[PDB]
């Protein structure tokens, strides 16, 4: 029943569980670059 | 897992993030904190005295709990663990052919950071630039090809780190379900973008009512995942105000599997290019940039200083998965 809609600025964090490392951190304020 | 290293790198990631947003608070941000941490840790291998303690404290280590040796050992162990999905990190030094380096430094650089030493004719400026960019293109599979733009002829060494990442979603989007939809740049400005969608999905999920944000995790086939944080409309500044290692940990700890009616995620590709000098100075790394720099662990002399630190990163998100790449370069002329 829940809807998740990434239609506004969001953050994305790419992580590795084995080392607990953040590989990349990102804020997307405009996906049209 | 060396918890000390893991903690320092996450703290440093969020300090860097805040400084990057401070430059231009409404623009896209993409960087690899791991690439920058590793490049600076590599630099500190050749540093002594205040230059050294400033770098290590800037990277958020507690020199009271850990020694310089244990830090380098932790990064060695990390690099070996990282290198299903595609993942690689590399370190290199490009050195003026005639420049005298201590055997202990090139041996330690190879053993701890996996770094070779490339003889480079920096006075042939354009050919040196091509050798370095070629190294980065190779390491990033063509994703980053112009990390080096200008390159002074009197450079003595350039230290480089790259990271390359390419992974498949374990629950991939079906491109048949990708449709143009609104993206609200603000409440009152919106554009149409390619919006991927997934139907009836069970993924780790957490609604943080106090912080007005929704958190979901999309796993990749490997041991890696993407944590997405979606602030409510006009709550991005509020959510950024809470970002920290403690808050991120609370996010992960609060995730529970939940069936989602539908998930909408834009398909997108972003790229950013940064000069990190101002930010590194703000984080307390100062002597490395001045005539008082002590990089004598490299050469046996206090004859080197940092002039420029640059970072480039790209992020591509699509139905099948995600591709991301970054590189960091440190330009070091004579002191
Ligand atoms: C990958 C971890 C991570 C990476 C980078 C920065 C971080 O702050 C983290 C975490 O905090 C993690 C946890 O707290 C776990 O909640 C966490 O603590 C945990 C554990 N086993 O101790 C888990 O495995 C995870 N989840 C609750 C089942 C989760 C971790 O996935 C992440």
């Amino acid at each position: 029943r829940t809807i998740v809609r990434f239609n506004r600025p969001f953050l994305m964090i790419i992580v590795d569980h084995f080392t607990w490392s953040i590989f990349f951190m990102s804020k997307v304020t405009n996906p049209k670059q | 897992v060396d918890r000390g290293l893991a903690s320092a790198n996450v703290d440093f990631a969020f300090s860097l993030y805040k400084q990057l947003v401070l430059k231009a608070p409404d623009k896209n941000v993409i960087f690899s904190p791991l690439s920058i941490s590793t490049a600076l840790a590599f630099l500190s291998l050749g540093a002594h005295n205040t230059t050294l303690t400033e770098i290590l404290k800037g990277l958020k280590f507690n020199l009271t709990e850990t020694s310089e040796a244990e830090i380098h050992q932790s990064f060695q162990h990390l690099l070996r663990t990282l290198n299903e999905l595609q993942l690689s990190m590399g370190n290199a030094m490009f050195v003026k052919e005639q420049l005298s380096l201590l055997d202990r430094f090139t041996e330690d650089a190879k053993r701890l950071y996996g770094s070779e030493a490339f003889a480079t004719d920096f006075q042939d400026s354009a050919a040196a630039k091509k050798l370095i960019n070629d190294y980065v293109k190779n390491g990033t599979r063509g994703k980053i090809t112009d990390l080096i733009k200008d390159l002074d002829s009197q450079t003595m060494m350039v230290l480089v780190n790259y990271i390359f990442f390419k992974a498949k979603f374990e629950m991939p989007f079906d491109p048949q379900d990708t449709h143009q939809s609104r993206f609200y740049l603000s409440k009152k400005k919106y554009v149409m973008v390619p919006m991927m969608s997934l139907h009836h999905l069970t993924i780790p999920y957490f609604r943080d009512e106090e912080l007005s944000c929704t958190v979901v995790q999309l796993n990749y086939t490997g041991n890696a995942s993407a944590l997405f944080i979606l602030p409510d409309q006009d709550k991005m500044e509020e959510v950024e105000a809470m970002l920290s290692q403690e808050t991120l940990s609370r996010f992960f700890d609060s995730l529970e599997f939940r069936e989602i009616g539908e998930l909408y995620l834009p398909k997108f590709s972003i790229s950013r290019d940064y000069n990190l000098n101002d930010i590194l100075l703000q984080l307390g790394i100062e002597e490395a940039f001045t005539s008082k720099a002590d990089l004598s662990g490299i050469t046996g002399a206090r004859n080197l200083a940092v002039s420029q630190v640059v970072h480039k990163a790209v992020l591509d998100v699509f139905e099948e998965g995600t591709e991301a790449s970054a590189a960091t370069a440190l330009f070091i002329p004579l002191s």
